[PDB]
């Protein structure tokens, strides 16, 4: 399934997203929610105009591939809508960590 | 008082600022960890223990 | 090395009295000040008053249990019993929420509606019910029992669909004191007092007198043989010396009343006279009563007895003389409305009573302590 993220119709976005997940895990800050990933997407010039909806489509697609561990964010909120939203937080699976480590090692 | 070769000085500077940039990256990452909203949401669970 | 009651202890005592409680997170200076002398404060309060001073990690609180409850004591932002009922129900709801748990205003409204114990259901389609809920929530927020995640409750007045996200703060646990038995076994609030004084049989009289003096604006002689007033009469000098030593106040004693005056009231204190216009008319009425001693000869207990008609006539006379200088609020209102407002004000200060049965008005001797008048140049100006 991982080959899909490596070479699917959004392989660039998938690679960037899992690379940010790997970055945050290597610093032990892995249980990330969509907002910081959206910020990272907007940081890169190519995806600078990113949107939350496309991010959610791709992330749901990924959790279908078990790239991530999904938790429901029922513990705290900052706005009324945020409270009403059944948000989620995501953590990368060990397999994802290892594959991204191999890709980074080839990069090195 | 500058009574030695230039290569020694370049090596000394290289070591100094390689290590200083190492420490600078370390402090940037560590302060990001401390400030992490991951921590701020992680207070509400056992994950805070982690 | 031993502690002594000093400027810091006096300041701490005043801060304890004039607030319900002091929170570390918001009043760190006051919390620190109170704690340092907390040993001396505990000793003094226990010996003389008998109040239990509760010192905790997050707050300091003085359980000011009154000798005889009086109207002004209660939470003033509330105006109807329903507000108190909704307040208590909201507290009951907060017992179900863990610290820093977040709940929406709709959930709180629903739970309050469900629990509300009256025969008549609580309904949110009304205006008055929503206003009552907003006042209850405002008082709750005043004590930091619940924090506000951004939103706006004031809109709830005119938009029942309004929504808000609230957070239960830790203080909710400690707000209400503890009660002697299984509290449910009691049937009327009066039974609570009979308990709280069952713990203070030792020198009940001294604690009684001190509580009445410090809490109430005044202490009225019940009859010719009132034991509290007899106690004060027997120990006037040492009472005055002790009170001067331990606080800013200075004692006064009369044939029919006793009270503590304050010379330099700080910002947070409440005192009479004050800005509210109704006091002006109270001072003018006091002067008018002074001016006709034979007509308003006080009975032996110091009360002056007048019927609603006689009081309204007096108020009309005042509106004739000094009405030109009254606030425009009263200048435009009929006599009976002024009578009602003035009597509410005088009730708050224990200046007078409305007789339950005969509707007779009793003006207490405390009113005659102070008299007020306009400057002579305006009064001559009023003549022009």
């Amino acid at each position: 399934i991982e080959a899909s993220y490596l070479t699917a119709d959004s392989a660039a976005h998938y690679r960037t997203i899992l690379r940010y997940f790997y970055h945050q895990h290597e610093r032990m800050r892995d249980f990330i929610a969509p907002e910081e990933l959206l910020e990272h997407m907007r940081s890169i010039p190519a995806f600078a105009d990113f949107q939350e909806d496309q991010l959610h489509q791709q992330l749901a697609q990924l959790v279908k591939w078990n790239n991530l561990i999904a938790r429901q964010d029922m513990t705290n909120a900052k706005t009324i809508e945020e409270y009403k939203k059944k948000r989620f937080r995501y953590q990368c699976t060990p397999y994802t960590v290892e594959i991204e480590r191999m890709i980074v090692q080839l990069e090195k | 008082d500058l009574n030695k070769s230039a290569e020694e000085y370049m090596r000394i500077w290289e070591d100094v600022f390689r290590y200083f940039q190492t420490i600078r990256t370390s402090t940037a990452d560590y302060i990001a960890y401390i400030n992490s909203e991951q921590t701020d949401q992680r207070m509400q669970t056992e994950a805070f223990l982690v | 090395q031993t502690q002594l009651f000093d400027e810091k202890a006096i300041q701490g005592m005043d801060i304890l009295f004039h607030h319900y409680w002091i929170l570390r997170a918001e009043q760190p200076e006051w919390y620190q000040l109170i704690r340092e002398r907390e040993k001396v404060l505990r000793r003094y309060l226990d010996e003389k008053f008998g109040l239990r001073l509760i010192v905790h990690q997050h707050f300091i609180k003085l359980e000011k249990i009154p000798v005889e409850p009086e109207g002004w004591m209660g939470i003033q932002d509330f105006q109807e019993p329903m507000d108190y009922a909704i307040f208590c129900c909201a507290l009951a709801f907060l017992e179900g929420k863990a610290v820093d748990e977040q709940f929406l205003l709709s959930e709180l409204c629903q739970e309050i509606q469900a629990d509300y114990p009256g025969d008549f259901p609580l309904d949110w389609t009304l205006y008055t019910h929503r206003k009552s809920l907003i006042r209850a929530v405002k008082v709750l927020m005043e004590f930091q029992l619940i924090r506000t995640i951004d939103g706006d409750i004031g809109r709830f007045d005119q938009n029942e669909e309004q929504e808000v996200l609230y957070e239960a703060s830790t203080y909710s646990r400690y707000f209400m004191r503890t009660y002697p038995d299984d509290f449910s076994s009691y049937q009327h609030w009066s039974e609570l007092l009979k308990e709280d004084w069952k713990l203070n049989q030792e020198d009940e009289r001294r604690k009684r007198v001190y509580r009445k003096l410090f809490f109430s604006p005044g202490l009225h002689r019940l009859d010719q043989q009132d034991p509290d007033f007899l106690y004060i009469r027997n120990y006037r000098n040492r009472l005055a010396e002790d009170i001067e030593k331990h606080s800013e106040y200075k004692l006064h004693v009369y044939k029919n009343t006793a009270f503590l005056s304050i010379a330099e009231p700080r910002q947070y204190q409440q005192v009479f006279p004050n800005s509210k216009a109704s006091t002006d008319i109270i001072l003018q009425l006091s002067k008018y009563i002074h001016g006709e001693p034979e007509r308003f000869k006080a009975n032996e207990n110091g009360e002056i007895l007048m019927t609603e008609g006689e009081f309204e006539q007096v108020v009309d006379d005042l509106r004739q003389q000094f009405g030109t200088g009254w606030a425009k609020y009263f200048r435009d209102m009929s006599t009976k409305g002024i009578r009602t407002e003035l009597l509410r004000a005088m009730k708050d200060w224990m200046m007078a009573e409305v007789d339950s049965e005969t509707s007779l008005i009793r003006i207490k001797s405390l009113t005659g302590v102070m008299t007020g008048e306009y400057p002579s140049d305006f009064q001559t100006g009023g003549t022009e």
